[PDB]
RNA sequence: UUACU
């Protein structure tokens, strides 16, 4: 007490009478803003001080932790820092300080009344400081610093860490926290007004730092110089400052990877398995040595003497690969909080989508045909920029025509106006005359065609939407600057969609048209860690900043050409509101119309190209009607992912051709783009290369394009993943745990404990110390997210309270006049944060009865029936073995309250409130809607995949409901009532139906065990002969292959004892999601794979049938089955565990790798499927038990019963 | 008992499977005499030697 | 109050 004097902070485990008191001191701080109070700031803390420590390596170093009076006494407002125009327009063109300056919170107010256009300014910049700070992600702001403050207390033992002196001075007033968030009331209140503007950003950047320190990223007293920097870039714009040091504070290890310089690092094979370690003196080139002194006297003044000082001692100290490794991930979180960079949006209209034309101007195409306007419709170009990227991209004319031919297009209309958005309309009038009902649903993609689906094939629908002006949307990501995106309506998303797709099927052709990210594992990275372990290469990666402004009208064409020439060799009828035709077209070089056959595809592709509105218009509180002028990408219009990327290959590609037409080599080996993410690879000499990578420059600044510019020998990176030497470098800044920013799918749930497990496994191989981000996990998993409010009425409110206060204490609240619903929430025991349906996050050793402890569950542990093995567990598995027993300890799972957490599951709370919303809407509204879908569509026979669910359910077993097609129409309508709201009325009826599931259950429980489960209750006998070590070991012994894998870690020995990574499974699933919408980690439940599987595993003749379901083509048939056929060796449907390919990024897929470590003695293969059984058991036991893995060979006993089951 | 340090006993098996090769044996310098090495100890304690 | 891959 408090929390460094526990028993659990010492040792660091879970006695039977530790974890009571981790219950009761979480339980305490949680719900308190006093208890809070007393624990961030007692008074037996000292002020620290002239710190010294050792900087994450050997050597050591000490700093001061210095405040600036920026900080400590702010300034007053100065109102010339948001300055207006001789008119109020829009903001001074030019102007900085474009963010949230600190100005000392009192300052603002308003004088003047309530118009003139200043006094909307001063409201919406109090919507700057009041609302658009707090972004937290699972608790409110305070309850997120203290979970650091708390787990950085248990971590290291004591309380002489120098984070909690920045806790204390940066805010402290001695009677309560200087400032809080309502939520009710949706603002951040202050309650000192003499504090600074920027304090509750600080917040943030005190947790992430502390998220840094228990990463093991940063020591103690490199914190320090990390924090000094932070409240440095805050003397006067905390972001402005931050967005110019983001450049040149990590682009520095260019020089000290070349000065390291000989460094033996790991190759790598074709086929990515370790095969060799050599090594490979990495002195970068003579011309990028030039590159270095211009850097450096940047670095000299842009940068705090102290953050330039840690800095130019990396560069000298480092004498290792790794060791440069260390300083680099360490000197990037200096530079960043992971706080979203959040102003009103008029602020950085002019700085992220304003158009800047970088030097050239784009000359036009010589235009060859035009229709009865002139207007362009076939072209060409000549001698250009752009002629270069034609030379590569019109030979594939030819043959996209018959594979953009033959989809029919407004069967994949009706497929890519899924995912439910806007349009823009706010429908007007006719949300009237459309019916009550859909008017609350009138916000989806799926609705507004609805709604008007009448007005599909008559062409004057596009024409009057032209009219409607676009909406800007603004998003915005981690290190990049406040971001816009433009969110088009139904009809100005129409006319983008055949150069969407058009421009998909060249994904198909050209490799280096790339990749797409549904590996989530190696893979998205196994074709940089293999080119980077050869010989005789260069590595360019190259950004075009900004690359939605950029794209002019002009550069725009480019891509224009290459839609036309695909569609008039095409033969596509009627596309739309359209048909082919007979128009008169001018052929220029002919004086006189000439009638030529245009089809559809001809016809909407050149309306869209001629007709083309690009501005963004943002309705503003402060301004009327502010307008981005034109000229951009208006980056949201179906071809954003092409359009960068269709351009982009031929430019780079069409530059070897023009390199080979004048008589030079091209020298340029494989090149991924993911637009606008450019990755080029060459080899030759150091001087045939450079002559080549100019000249992808020197295009590329001729096309009117800012490449920012990167290359070096030995450093590779894309879709923000370095690779360098053959190893991986992480990024963990960028996962930032505790800002969310998305006012949309926010859980305070089951499901905000499946984003922190998705979250906490995306730095499991970005952290040098996995071990201790599990301990960060689970206290702001204790003291964050701890409480469910639910709204009860009174009646039900009596006896709510006194059924759920038997088994875990629920929080009553102070009764309400005269809305006649108290709140109340419940506080959620410490057991359910290890629920195999609720948290199911790893665990901490426990204790069995005697009691010898269990083991403590480490990173790679998989989720969803495995934590319920976790219960067994603790009632000691192999006892229970030698009783020949199923029987449990309900003593054991009621004193730590386990049976306190299993009610809450099966309470069920989460899909009874979806329960209530699918309750309420008719289906008869539905139904007419959605019957007006299938209209635009297909046109019959969708009903034939309808047929195909309902025949096959009715004969054989249930094949649920997002997944077969003419549901998943009916599912994507749904969205707009589960997003319209829970209100009160639905909430009343919330609690007259849990009160009834309340009662039923609380009558009596105790732990419902199914006959499902003989099937865990098997436990791994240690020996005393070692393992085999598997050769690729001794070359990624060094180094530093990833993050966690440094010699004799967790993660290496994993890596070296289970072993490899296969490229026979990811690529199969690999194969899968090109089916199925591919951009990111698509962890491994894709229910359309497991649900299929257990229908061709154990029962298929009826696979014919459900293929229909799917309406899946026989291109789509192929690529499921050979991953069905190969899921046939591992593993089993009646053993269900789940992990992600982001959890284990370089550790193999399959259980058979870990078979190899585990003798089962023969008489229990006692089933067909027992031996690919078996497997996984071997698999998991090594991936969970990895810290207490000494590198001997477990052996497997089993219960009788468990034979038992399996025999059937 | 000690055992140690389950880390450190990690790289005890990663330390005896890669094992190496070392000492050179050469120094070499001119003798003009016999090298002796080894002592040989007699084959029959049988006499006392009054 | 909210875009596409
Ligand atoms: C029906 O019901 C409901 C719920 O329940 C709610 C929620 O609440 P919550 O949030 O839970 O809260 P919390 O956060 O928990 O808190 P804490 O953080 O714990 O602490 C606190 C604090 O807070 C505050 N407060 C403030 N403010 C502002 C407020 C408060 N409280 C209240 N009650 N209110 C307000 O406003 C303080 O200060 C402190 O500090 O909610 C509900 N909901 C609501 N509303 C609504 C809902 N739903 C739907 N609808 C509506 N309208
Ligand atoms: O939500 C998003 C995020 C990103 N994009 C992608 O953004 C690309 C254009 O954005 P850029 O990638 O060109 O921005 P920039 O790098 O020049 O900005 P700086 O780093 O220099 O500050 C587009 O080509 C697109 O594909 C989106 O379309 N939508
Ligand atoms: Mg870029
Ligand atoms: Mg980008």
């Amino acid at each position: 007490t408090k929390l460094h004097n526990t028993i659990f902070s010492e040792t660091r485990k879970f006695t039977r009478e530790s974890f009571k008191e981790i219950e009761h001191l979480t339980a305490r701080l949680a719900n308190d803003r006093v208890a809070r109070h007393d624990f961030l700031f007692n008074t037996s803390i000292v002020l620290i001080s002239d710190y010294s420590g050792e900087d994450s390596n050997g050597n050591q170093l000490q700093a001061t932790i210095t405040i600036p009076n920026e900080i400590i006494n702010p300034k007053e407002y100065d109102p010339s820092d948001y300055p207006l125009a001789e008119d109020e327009s829009f903001f001074k063109q030019g102007h900085k300080y474009d963010y949230l300056v600190t100005f000392r919170a009192g300052s603002l107010t308003n004088t003047y009344e309530p118009k003139t256009k200043m006094y909307k300014l001063h409201a919406a910049l109090d919507k700057l400081m009041h609302v658009k700070q707090r972004k937290s992600r699972f608790a409110d702001l305070w309850r997120e610093l203290c979970a650091v403050i708390a787990s950085l207390d248990v971590w290291y033992q004591t309380t002489n860490y120098p984070l909690r002196t920045y806790v204390k001075l940066l805010f402290h007033k001695g009677d309560e926290f200087p400032f809080y968030e309502s939520p009710s009331q949706d603002r951040i209140i202050f309650n000192d007004k003499s504090v600074a503007s920027i304090l509750p950003t600080f917040v943030y950047t005190c947790c992430q730092v502390g998220t840094a320190i228990m990463s093991g990223i940063l020591t103690h007293v490199e914190s320090i110089v990390a924090m000094n920097h932070f409240l440095h870039c805050a003397k006067d714009s905390y972001i402005d400052e931050k967005l110019k040091i983001k450049g040149i504070g990590r682009s520095w290890y260019q020089e000290a990877l070349h000065n390291v310089c000989q460094a033996t690092v790991p190759v790598w094979s074709q086929f990515n398995e370790v095969i060799g370690h050599r090594t490979k003196s990495t002195s970068e080139p003579h011309f990028v040595s030039s590159t270095f002194i211009s850097l450096r006297a940047k670095r000299a003044e842009l940068l705090y003497p102290e953050f330039n000082a840690y800095i130019n001692r990396a560069i000298q100290l480092s004498k290792t690969q790794n060791d440069v490794a260390n300083y680099y991930a360490a000197c990037r979180a200096m530079t960043n909080d992971g706080t979203f960079l959040a102003t009103l949006t008029e602020l950085s209209l002019d700085a992220a989508v304003f158009p800047r034309i970088e030097q050239h101007l784009v000359t036009r195409p010589a235009v060859l045909m035009s229709n009865t306007r002139h207007e362009s419709l076939k072209q060409k170009y000549t001698n250009g920029v752009g002629s270069i990227a034609q030379s590569y991209l019109s030979s594939f004319t030819d043959e996209i025509a018959k594979r953009v031919n033959g989809r029919h297009h407004d069967e994949a209309w009706l497929n890519f106006l899924t995912t439910s958005s806007p349009g823009r309309k706010l429908t007007e009038i006719e949300k009237l005359e459309v019916g009550g009902d859909v008017a609350a649903w009138s916000n989806s993609r799926i609705v507004m065609q609805a709604v008007f689906a009448r007005e599909y094939r008559t062409p004057e629908r596009i024409f009057k939407s032209l009219k409607a002006p676009i909406k800007l949307v603004e998003r915005q990501q981690s290190d990049r600057r406040q971001r816009a995106i433009s969110g088009l309506d139904n009809d100005r998303l129409f006319l983008s969609f055949m150069p969407y797709t058009i421009g998909k099927q060249i994904y198909e052709l050209n490799d280096n048209a790339a990749q797409g990210k549904q590996a989530g594992n190696a893979f998205d990275i196994g074709e940089m860690l293999y080119w980077t372990s050869q010989r005789n290469v260069l590595l360019s990666s190259i950004d075009v900043a900004g690359m939605d402004a950029s794209v002019t009208t002009n550069t725009k064409d480019i891509y224009n050409t290459f839609v036309l020439d695909v569609a008039s060799k095409c033969t596509v009828p009627r596309f739309g509101p359209y048909y082919a035709k007979n128009m008169e077209v001018f052929e220029a070089g002919n004086r006189q119309s000439q009638v030529r056959y245009v089809n559809a595809a001809w016809q909407a592709c050149a309306l869209e190209a001629a007709n083309s509105q690009t501005s963004t218009s943002y309705e503003s509180e402060i301004f009327g009607q502010v307008k981005n002028a034109e000229g951009t990408y208006p980056s949201g219009r179906a071809d954003t992912s092409t359009h960068h990327t269709v351009l982009l290959q031929g430019l780079v590609r069409g530059n070897e051709l023009k390199r080979a037409s004048d008589g030079k080599n091209s020298c340029l080996a494989t090149i991924k783009i993911l637009g606008d993410d450019i990755m080029e690879i060459f080899q030759g000499s150091e001087s045939d290369t450079y002559d080549h990578a100019v000249s992808n420059a020197s295009i590329l600044n001729e096309s009117g394009f800012a490449t920012t510019a990167e290359l070096s020998q030995n450093s590779i990176v894309l879709l923000q993943q370095l690779v360098v030497n053959g190893t991986f470098w992480g990024f963990a800044d960028r996962i930032s745990l505790w800002t969310r920013e998305d006012t949309k799918d926010i859980g305070r749930l089951n499901l905000a404990m499946m984003e922190l497990n998705a979250l906490i496994d995306d730095l499991v191989f970005r952290v040098r110390r996995p071990e201790g981000l599990k301990m960060l996990g689970f206290f702001c998993g204790a003291i964050c997210l701890r409480r469910f409010t639910l709204s009860v009425d009174n009646k039900l409110y009596d006896s709510t309270y006194n059924n759920l206060s038997k088994y875990m204490t629920l929080t009553k609240y102070d009764k309400n006049p005269d809305s006649d619903s108290t709140l109340m929430s419940l506080i959620l025991p410490l057991a359910w944060l290890f629920m195999p349906r609720g948290g199911e996050y790893p665990a901490y050793p426990f204790e069995r009865r005697d009691g010898t402890f269990t083991e403590d569950e480490s990173m790679f542990t998989a989720r969803g029936a495995y934590k319920r093995r976790l219960l067994y567990d603790v009632s000691n598995i192999g006892e229970m073995i030698q009783q020949n027993s199923m029987a449990l300890d309900d003593d054991l799972l009621h004193e730590y309250g386990f049976t306190g957490a299993l009610l809450l599951i099966d309470l069920n709370i989460l899909d009874l409130i979806d329960e209530v919303k699918k309750e309420d809407i008719s289906p008869v509204k539905v139904s007419e809607l959605a019957t007006s879908l299938e209209q635009l569509g297909k046109l019959g026979e969708r009903e034939k995949s309808r047929r195909a669910a309902s025949d096959l359910k009715i004969r054989g077993h249930a094949l649920s409901n997002d997944i077969v097609y003419g549901y998943g129409l009916q599912e994507k309508i749904q969205k707009s009532a589960m997003a319209t709201k829970e209100t009160t009325v639905q909430s009343k009826r919330v609690s007259s139906r849990l009160h009834d599931v309340i009662v039923a259950k609380t009558r009596d429980y105790k732990i419902s065990t199914i006959p499902a489960d003989a099937l865990h209750l098997h436990e791994f006998e240690v020996e005393d002969v070692t393992v085999d070590l598997l050769p690729h070991a001794k070359h990624t012994s060094y180094s530093s292959l990833a993050y966690n894998m440094s010699f004799g870690s967790d993660g290496w020995f994993a890596f070296a004892l289970l072993g490899g990574l296969d490229r026979s499974a990811n690529l199969l699933r690999l194969d899968v999601a090109s089916i199925r919408g591919n951009y990111h980690k698509f962890s491994y439940d894709d229910p359309v794979f497991k649900q299929g599987y257990k229908i061709y595993k154990s029962d298929a003749t009826l696979l014919n049938d459900f293929f229909t379901a799917i309406s899946a083509g026989p291109k789509e048939q192929g690529i499921l089955l050979r991953a069905f056929a190969y899921y046939s060796l591992y593993g089993n449907v009646e053993y269900h565990y789940v992990l992600s390919p982001r959890q284990l990024f370089f550790l193999s897929d399959n259980p058979v790798s870990a078979e190899r470590l585990v003798r089962i003695p023969p008489k229990y293969y006692v089933s067909t499927q027992c031996r690919a059984l078996y497997n996984i058991f071997s698999y998991l036991h090594i991936l969970r038990s990895i810290a207490n893995n000494r590198g001997k060979r477990l052996k497997m006993v089993l219960h009788p019963g468990l034979i038992a089951y399996v025999r059937g | 008992k000690k055992p140690p340090t389950v880390v450190q006993s990690r790289t005890d098996v990663f330390n005896e499977q890669f094992a190496n090769e070392a000492l050179h044996p050469m120094t070499k310098v001119i003798f003009n005499g016999l090298d002796v090495n080894t002592e040989v100890q007699p084959l029959s304690d049988d006499f006392k030697q009054i």
